[PDB]
């Protein structure tokens, strides 16, 4: 005989009056005879509805006595039973049923069906053999969709007719594992094929305390228990295992301390460490703990089962010698037929066996193993990214795929983390999708800024351009001194006067800080601003003084909108400390194109007070460590990652302006430089000026000046005099550590990183001024901490190009996305809800952390150590 | 190192059983008894592409 019904028929022949099946209550119980007749009635009912040989029957049922009857009835009809968890989401249930496309779908309504009409004799049918399918069970798939393992009758009989089961230990077995999980194959067939009793535990999730009750009260002799759930029950309820003879514990690595609680020198209770994947039918290896001396700190998975054959193989498919690590391959009669509807994946994983019978195949587990000194097989982790969470086999790629196909998400990585309690769980790091040309929230982001500025400006009297409302330091939360704010303003005015401005347009005029000093000696001064309260204040202010009444114009409109502004009239457009309030890169690009149309030939756009994206992370680590000095290095990186994504102001890398200028042929010069002065604040440290000149300006080409590194080529300022002499005045000094950021770090308490011997950009300019040079300082594309300085013989020619030089292809992220900051905060909540409606609960990760970019290693692959903790 | 069955930049055969079950298999190895090579030396992508086209029916010669 070579089928499950044939072997089950042999049991009922001997013991028709013995108890086969027991309910969760304990009140009801069925004999082998009663169970056989009940199963036959189901087999006739299935035949009436069209179920024949080699058909698939989906059992969408809870764990019950009726389910045990149904699987027997399915097998008696020559069919293949496929358990489906009814507590799964409908998305997953419909996915499995679609992939399976079964002959019939039974559910809870089978209980309501009247089976008394059908006969209680055998159905006979066409003759079934060993290689016909008994069941299908679905494991987690790396691609995204789940993969059903096709298991045969002789595969089940290989497991079920191991000589180890030929005794009274499995007289009363607890059936509590889910039907979808293959431990259920052990729980059902071991007692049912040896004259034992299947004690069916009640439906749903059963905690350690609830199992401990049932084990004791039902008089359970044998058990399956997952390694995690074994550890809890054996800690809190060791008194439950008094009448238990055998406990098979596995799934994950088994705790040695957990076993020592149960096992004693008398050896009435034996614990078995059961190893095996689904593809080799439940158990492939076993290690018996009879006495406590056998419990080692390594906890070996042991020796093979009767039907199994274990091969520890190297990268060239040769058998590994003793005490050497190899990958485990499982041969023998337990090896499954393959994956349902995936022939290439089957040919990949179910491979040809060089050690077994000619035709036979060998399953590739992907588990690392080693034969120890004693000759027992040890488990030494895992090759690939597969991991087990609360007993369930999880492939992270299944999670990644479900996340990746949602709207606001580009990439994803999913990893396990061990919590403070000890239990393993998942965390998914995801990066949001960045669409070009703004979103629906872009206009809403501008309106929030307008509403903020209207409320500030409306109500809340003085002179024109001499008021600085009050700017606070991000480090201390105190006010920035007005002497520093005056110098900040005067540097911008000095630069406009230096360019010899006549017809000016200031976009985002404000209270008139630049309008006050510049408009009196200007031919024309136009000013746009989207807040109507300021325009109406300024229109009253300029109305009093008749000197600048005819000159000045004040329009209330957005920076994006060009409507009504003079075309090719102005010689300079000012965007001073306004760009930061724009929603995205496309908006900034559009306003610059608008500003370019305003300029007559020869003019320039002056973009002032631009937040540097290259040093945003070093700014935010400084602010955070200043406010929270007790926090650890991991807690800082976690907090900074949130701060970057939560930033409501627009922050631009200098490469944006060079990229912007290449498409525009009219733009002949791009002058990017650091802020001037010796003031120590966030404005001077992290902001910069950009000047963009139109076609007939004729600039100084400083892009192709001969360079020299600070660390390597020219050690000190004495060497600079020598280097400037050899190169003949024209030299640009690179890789200079920025002393402004070093001062920021020591004051805020940040460790930082750079080379030795930093220079202050202002001191370098003063140093150059003494020696007859003008030093033009700018950012380094090579590093945030570094900065470049172009040294030229002194002159008043305010028209330069290529002061900032890009290095390598780096358009990875030029600007941040403040308009999407609110959607980023909603993603962790929203994605949990989305995956909970699609996937099983164990596949839904505990926490979802958002990041602007995944930390990469130098070679290219993902850097797991940099990923922030929860 | 990487596993030989997932090598990508590697040379492969496609073996078949007496029961017409296909198996991917690397060319350096000692070919097992009771398997014959149907797809001569090739890359992994084209070896995988062969199995999709040619296996089709996954039943182990019971009726098939
Ligand atoms: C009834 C058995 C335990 C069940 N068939 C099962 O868990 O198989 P699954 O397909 O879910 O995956 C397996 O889990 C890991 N594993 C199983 N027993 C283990 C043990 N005793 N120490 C460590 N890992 C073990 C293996 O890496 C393998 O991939
Ligand atoms: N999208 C937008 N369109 C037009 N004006 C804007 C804007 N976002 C902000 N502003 C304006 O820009 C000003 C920023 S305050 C800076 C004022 C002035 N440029 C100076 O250098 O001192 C505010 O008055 C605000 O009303
Ligand atoms: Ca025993
Ligand atoms: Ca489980
Ligand atoms: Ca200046
Ligand atoms: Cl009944
Ligand atoms: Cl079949
Ligand atoms: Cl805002």
């Amino acid at each position: 005989v070579g089928t499950i019904p044939e072997r089950f028929a042999a049991v009922v022949a001997e013991q028709p009056e013995a108890v086969a099946l027991v309910a969760a209550d304990g009140e009801e119980s069925w004999t082998y005879g009663e169970l056989d007749r009940w199963a036959n009635r189901i087999a006739h009912h299935l035949h009436a509805r069209g179920v024949g040989r080699q058909h698939r029957v989906a059992l969408v049922m809870e764990r019950s006595p009726l389910l045990v009857a149904a699987v027997l009835g399915t097998l008696k009809a020559g069919a293949c039973y496929v358990p489906v968890e009814p507590t799964w989401p409908r998305a997953r249930i419909d996915l499995v049923l679609a992939d399976l496309d079964p002959a019939l779908v039974i559910d809870e309504r089978l209980a309501e069906e009247d089976l008394t009409g059908y006969p209680t004799r055998p159905l006979d049918t066409a003759d079934v053999g060993g290689e016909h399918l008994a069941y299908l069970m679905y494991t987690s798939g790396s691609t995204g969709t789940p993969k059903g393992v096709e298991v045969s009758h002789r595969n089940v009989l290989s497991l079920a007719l191991d000589p180890c089961w030929a005794d009274a230990d499995h007289q009363r077995v607890l059936v509590h594992a889910p039907p979808t999980f293959d431990a259920s194959t052990y729980e059902m067939w071991v007692p049912l094929l040896h004259g034992g009793a299947a004690v069916v535990a009640p439906p749903g999730k059963l905690d350690a305390a609830r199992l401990a009750t049932l084990i004791a009260e039902r008089g359970v002799t044998a058990l399956w228990l997952p390694a995690g759930l074994f550890d809890l029950i054996t800690q809190h309820h060791p008194k439950s295992f008094v009448q238990v003879r055998e406990v098979w514990a596995g799934g994950d690595v088994l705790s040695p301390a957990a076993v020592r609680r149960l096992v004693r020198d008398d050896g009435t209770l034996t614990v078995v460490n059961g190893y095996g994947p689904t593809e080799t039918t439940t158990f492939a290896a076993r290690y018996r703990m009879s006495a406590p001396a056998r419990c080692k700190d390594p906890l070996p998975i042991g020796e093979p089962m009767a039907g199994s054959r274990l091969y520890a193989l190297d990268d060239r498919l040769r058998q590994v010698p003793q005490g050497v690590i190899g990958e485990l391959y499982v041969g023998g009669d337990g090896v499954a037929r393959g994956y349902a509807n995936h022939p290439p994946l089957t040919s990949e994983r179910f491979v040809a066996d060089p050690f077994g019978r000619p035709g036979e195949r060998m399953y590739r587990t992907g588990d690392l193993v080693r034969w120890n000194h004693d000759g027992q097989l040890e488990f030494l982790g895992r090759v690939d990214e597969q991991v087990k969470i609360r007993g369930f086999r999880v492939e992270p790629g299944e999670i990644r795929a479900a996340l990746r196909k949602r709207d606001g998400v580009a990439q994803a990585v999913v990893v396990p983390r061990t919590d403070r309690l000890g239990e393993r769980r998942l965390v998914a790091y995801v990066v949001p999708e960045v669409p070009a040309g703004a979103d629906e929230d872009s206009t809403e982001h501008v309106e929030k800024w307008r509403a903020i500025y209207d409320s500030m400006y409306d109500e809340t009297a003085t002179e024109i351009g001499n008021d600085f409302t009050g700017w606070k330091s991000s480090y201390t939360r105190d006010n920035i001194p007005l002497s520093e704010m005056r110098r900040w303003r005067d540097s911008v005015v000095e630069e406009v006067r230096g360019l010899r401005a006549r017809r000016i347009l200031e976009i985002g005029v404000g209270s008139g800080l630049l309008l006050g000093p510049l408009a009196p000696e200007a031919e024309a001064y136009w000013g746009t601003d989207f807040s109507l309260p300021v325009i109406e204040r300024l229109e009253v202010q300029v109305g009093t003084d008749p000197c600048l009444k005819e000159k000045v114009s004040l329009r209330c409109q957005h920076a994006d909108v060009a409507d009504g502004l003079p075309v090719k009239y102005f010689d300079t457009v000012i965007l001073n400390s306004v760009v930061q309030y724009f929603p995205d890169a496309a908006y900034l690009s559009r306003v610059l194109d608008v500003a370019l149309d305003r300029l007559a030939p020869g003019g320039r756009i002056l973009v002032g007070d631009v937040r540097n994206y290259g040093t945003l992370r070093e700014f935010l680590t400084a602010v955070h460590h200043a406010q929270h000095p007790q926090d650890s290095a991991s807690a800082v990186r976690a907090a900074v990652e949130r701060a970057v994504l939560a930033e409501k102001e627009l922050v631009i890398d200098p490469d944006f302006f060079t990229e912007w200028a290449r498409t525009r042929p009219d733009v002949v010069a791009v002058d990017i430089r650091l802020k001037p002065g010796a003031d120590q604040n966030e404005l001077t440290r992290h902001r910069y000026e950009v000047i963009l000149h139109k076609q007939p300006s004729q600039p100084l080409r400083l892009a192709d000046v001969r360079t020299a590194n600070w660390g390597s080529e020219v050690p000190d300022l004495s060497g600079l005099e020598t280097a400037l002499a050899r190169h003949g005045g024209r030299l640009r000094l690179a890789r200079i550590p920025n002393a402004r950021l070093v001062s920021e770090a020591v004051q805020c308490g940040v460790p930082t990183n750079v080379g030795g011997t930093p220079l202050d950009p202002h001191e370098l300019a003063s140093w150059g001024g003494q020696r007859g040079y003008s030093v033009h300082c700018t950012w380094s594309a090579e590093a945030p901490g570094w900065f470049e300085a172009v040294i030229i013989p002194v002159d008043s020619g305010h028209c330069r190009d290529g002061v900032y030089r890009p290095v390598g292809p780096r358009p990875r992220q030029l600007v941040n996305l403040p308009a999407a900051a609110r959607r980023v905060s909603r993603l962790p909540s929203w994605l949990r809800e989305e995956l909970a409606a699609e996937l099983p609960e164990h596949l839904v990760p505990g926490d979802i952390v958002v990041m602007e970019r995944l930390p990469l290693t130098t070679n290219g692959k993902i850097d797991h150590s940099r990923l922030p903790e929860v | 190192s990487v596993n030989p069955f997932d090598d990508e930049d590697g040379e492969f055969y496609v073996l078949v059983n007496d029961e017409e079950q296909h198996s991917l298999w690397p060319t350096f190895g000692d070919v097992p008894d009771g398997w014959r090579i149907v797809f001569g030396p090739a890359g992994r992508a084209e070896s995988v592409a062969y199995v999709e086209e040619n296996w089709t029916d996954m039943r182990p010669k019971s009726l098939r």
